[PDB]
């Protein structure tokens, strides 16, 4: 189309960013050069990458908005700070963290945690799919940390020999769930099955105006072998985001206050 | 001044070595107190200063002993006072005080009766012949029990505490009242949670997830009455709500000396067991059925409501 | 009252059916006004049962009775018609008691005519008093069912097996404009007795065109499987988050939990009420026990259950609904989980 380049030359430039990052990005840099033709821009950004991250945070700009723009990326720059700093706290010497894809929020809040002077041990999913828990472990041993590599068929061996687990999520529903990795389900219901924490770190641009009640309320266009799937907030303990920590009942109120 | 220097340092030293009045009403309204006279012969002509002032003294009293949480909930509601004040009269820096003063009488007025209001709800939760289930010692939920009594016959059983048996007391002021209760050991919890109906049991305090600081054992207590589905019902106070959450302090439960576990008069195998005597326990809001409040009764999960409104999320940090 | 209770249920009225009180009062009625008399009669013979029918036939009834009023001499109106109002709500509360949505609207009714201005005609006070009436009843009922309406049409899709309980206004109203919009669906109606208050709106589905379904509740665990959707309604919403409806709801989402199905509930924003609720023994109503009389083969086993002093007739109405079972509330503002409804009720 004709902002696909810019999008391309985005993600290839920087690689701190995320998806919805880069399409705010995009979005304000062709907001120079209104309504119909972003909500159109947002559309087919949401549909070269199908995430329901880039369309959030496209929604949230078009909430938002040339001088009121600047705000919302200088925000969401800390945020991630933010959040290190306040889910930092939560990890003891000696503990065992179980990860299961790679994301750059947990990996701040395990370096945060790391030059707090506390050792751990990281446990990390293979990511079958794509390869990432390999990228994440080898992206987090430069960090000397004690971090191994687990198969995904060993997610209910190695739950007896973890203390708490802390994963990413791609995106927060009504009722308080998350939309993680298609493997992120079944660790959650193994976690509660060992009345193990189950900790979720994600940031405040990722709220979407979902209310699903099982695997098939998700949108198609947004599992594509599916790629996500559901989390039913009872298996979740808390959430950290740059909001402060929030209940999983308290996520509704949030999503109402933020205006999706 | 030399007054109010000497009450901070008496205030701290006899809260930091063996704590000070036993009731928790007690505790508030003198630190309400101290920070009146902090705040009324101080000399300021800022907000500001006032405020940081106020932090830096209820991070010492905080810092003085961290178990207790009363003070730092007053420091709080105080701090979210001048900040609305403030915010009143700017949205004005020498009759702000007056406002001051006057709020904190309206706290202090609202917080010496909350017991009235608190036991002004025991017809519509305790019925005839209801067995009732409580452990420890608190005055509170002898109000709540005590009220009730009038009007209806139950039975009441009481559950000791194995390092300081505070519970006997109750039994035997609650005895000496017509109710006819009982005692027993910490051992039969779960061996008698079958014919009980309802649990009613106090609090320390309340973590920012609904969860409870109660006294040791109370854990076993709300693990049984889950198991047997047993309803399990706080009566707390509305200054006993602490907006933090239990990130791993080790300081939750606070040890004391293992003399009241194991005597010193044991022999020389003193050298070798190593014993730990804590007094306080950790309850997951999931156990929890309800909330009384001097709002009614709440879930477990609409703390962060009253959080939302109670303390500034600015000053959570203190 | 009638006949003899049970111990657990002696704190609570049990009337009965022919027990009408009309007999003692004047025909030409001067003390109740002969609308509230009738509303009365109608309310103890059964022929408004709906929980919404009932609120807006006593809204009428007070509509009627505004209309002719007169003010007594040197007497301001505001000050004298909650006191007037008083007896005919007695009276109503005698002849059956009352519900959620009736305590709202007499309220809110109250809080209208204590804030009416004392140099205010009569006359206009009377044309404001039935106007705000007539907005508070469209605004509360016909403008809510169509939210609702609109917000349920999105959780409904093709091929879905929808379950639903006893007779509701509201679940119809839902049901039908998704059928008509283009859904296509099949419903079933599960009953319990002695009300068999389903057979209406099983009427009501198949004059509609949509396919429906009959069984009775002892049976819900063998179509609960091909079940794939709940819907229930909701006769009051409490501050704890608890939902209040028919007796045979609780059960019904308690089975369909063990069969991993979700629950919906569906309700206004009006019926919220402040009240805290944990067992249906605290507050409850006891219909006629004579209604569990059943006439089954060539006998009835129950026709002098009165003679045996050890025989002991339950008639259990409503219930309460921990909110661990529901899952989705849907109200006339937006979707929200079941455990934050007190938040956006007050």
């Amino acid at each position: 189309k004709e902002l696909i380049e810019y999008f391309k030359s985005q993600m290839k430039e920087d690689p701190d960013m995320a998806s919805a990052v880069a399409a705010i990005r995009t979005l304000l840099e062709f907001l120079k050069r209104l309504r119909a033709n972003l909500t159109s821009a947002i559309e087919t950004l949401c549909g070269v990458d199908s995430s329901v991250a880039v369309s959030s945070g496209g929604e949230l700009f078009l909430r938002f908005i040339i001088e009121r723009g600047e705000l919302f990326l200088r925000r969401i720059s800390l945020s991630r700070n933010k959040i290190a700093d306040l889910c930092h706290t939560f990890i003891k010497d000696g503990a065992t963290i179980l990860t299961h894809a790679y994301s750059r929020v947990v990996l701040r809040v395990l370096e945060a945690a790391v030059a707090a002077k506390k050792r751990f041990s990281v446990y990390v999913t293979e990511s079958q799919p794509d390869l990432s828990g390999k990228k994440m472990a080898k992206a987090l041993c430069h960090l000397n940390v004690p971090v191994t590599v687990v198969l995904d068929a060993a997610v209910g061996y190695i739950m007896e020999k973890a203390d708490l687990v802390i994963v990413g999520a791609e995106g927060v529903v009504e009722n308080g769930g998350i939309i993680n990795k298609i493997g992120t389900n079944q660790m959650a219901v193994c976690a509660k099955a060992q009345n193990k924490p189950f900790y979720v770190v994600a940031e405040s641009f990722k709220f979407v105006r979902l209310f699903p009640l099982n695997q098939q309320d998700v949108p198609d266009k947004f599992k594509y072998h599916p790629w996500v799937d559901y989390t039913a907030p009872s298996l979740i303990t808390l959430l950290f985001t740059d909001l402060g920590v929030l209940t999983p009942s308290a996520v509704s109120d949030e999503l109402i206050k933020l205006y999706l | 001044g030399s007054e109010l220097s000497e009450r901070i340092e008496s205030f701290v030293e006899t809260l930091k070595r063996g704590g000070g009045p036993r009731s928790s009403e007690e505790m508030a309204r003198e630190t309400l107190g101290l920070l009146r006279q902090i705040i009324t012969d101080h000399r300021w002509s800022n907000a500001g200063e006032l405020m940081e002032l106020i932090r830096r003294e209820g991070r010492r009293m905080t810092a003085a002993q961290p178990s207790e949480t009363t003070v730092g909930n007053m420091v709080r509601r105080v701090l979210k006072i001048i900040r609305e004040e403030y915010g009143r009269l700017h949205g004005h820096y020498a009759q702000l005080q007056s406002n001051i003063i006057e709020a904190i009488n309206e706290l202090l007025v609202e917080l010496e009766g909350t017991m009235e209001n608190i036991a002004a709800q025991a017809l519509e939760h305790i019925h005839s012949n209801e067995v009732i289930m409580t452990i420890g010692f608190s005055r509170t939920v002898e109000a709540f029990l005590k009220e009730a009594a009038r009007k209806r016959k139950f039975h009441v059983i009481v559950a000791e505490c194995a390092p300081f048996c505070q519970g006997h007391e109750m039994a035997v002021n609650l005895s000496k009242a017509g109710i006819e209760t009982t005692v027993m050991t910490d051992a039969a919890i779960f061996a008698v949670m079958s014919r009980v109906n309802k649990v009613i049991i106090g609090t320390k305090t309340i973590l920012a997830n609904g969860a409870l600081r109660a006294v040791t054992g109370t854990h076993t207590l709300a693990l049984a009455a889950k198991h047997h589905s047993t309803p399990l019902i706080v009566c707390a106070p509305m200054f006993k709500l602490s907006p933090q959450f239990p990130n791993e302090e080790d300081s939750f439960h606070k040890f004391v000396a293992p003399e009241e576990v194991l005597p010193f008069t044991e022999g020389d195998i003193l050298e070798k067991v190593s014993v730990h005597c804590p007094v306080f326990d950790y309850v997951p809001p999931e156990l929890i059925t309800l909330f009384i409040s001097n709002i009614g009764g709440n879930a477990p999960s609409y703390i962060y409501r009253l959080m939302s409104e109670l303390y500034h999320p600015d000053d959570h940090v203190l | 009252d009638y006949g003899s209770k049970v111990s657990l249920f002696s704190h609570l009225p049990q009337y009965s059916r022919q027990n009408s009180l009309t007999q003692f009062m004047s025909i030409p009625s001067s003390v109740i006004h002969p609308a509230m008399v009738r509303l009365g009669l109608q309310y103890s013979q059964g022929l408004v049962s709906g929980s919404n029918a009932r609120c807006i036939a006593l809204l009428r009834a007070l509509q009627q009775v505004i209309q002719d009023y007169t003010t007594p001499p040197n007497e301001e109106l505001s000050r004298d018609l909650v006191n007037k109002l008083k007896p005919y709500m007695s009276f109503l509360t005698q002849c059956r008691p009352l519900s959620a949505s009736m305590h709202n609207a007499i309220k809110f009714l109250n809080k209208e005519i204590t804030s009416v201005g004392s140099s205010k005609r009569e006359e206009e006070a009377k044309s404001e008093l039935r106007a705000a009436i007539d907005r508070y009843v469209q605004e509360k009922i016909v403008l809510a069912a169509q939210a609702i309406s609109r917000f349920a049409y999105q959780k409904i899709s093709n091929g879905d097996v929808i379950l639903v309980y006893g007779c509701s206004s509201l679940v119809s109203r839902i049901l039908q404009e998704a059928w008509t919009e283009g859904r296509r669906f099949r419903v079933v109606v599960v009953d319990s007795r002695p009300w068999l208050e389903g057979r209406h709106t099983l009427r009501s589905l198949v004059h509609a065109g949509v396919p429906a379904s009959y069984l009775l509740i002892p049976a819900a665990s063998y179509v609960l499987p091909e079940v794939s959707k709940v819907l229930l309604g909701a006769h009051a919403l409490l501050a704890n988050g608890s939902v209040m409806s028919r007796v045979g709801t609780a059960q019904l989402a308690l089975v369909a939990r063990a069969h991993n199905v979700p629950v919906l509930v569906c309700c206004e924003t009006y019926k919220f009420c402040e009240r805290v609720q944990t067992d249906a023994f605290v507050s409850n109503e006891l219909d006629d026990p004579d209604d569990l009389q059943c006439k089954r083969g060539e006998h009835v086993a129950l026709a002098n259950w009165q003679n045996h002093a050890s025989l002991r007739l339950l008639n259990l109405v409503y219930d309460v609904t921990p909110p661990e079972l529901v899952d989705l509330v849907i109200t006339e503002l937006g979707m929200i989980p079941c455990s934050s409804v007190p938040v956006v009720a007050r």
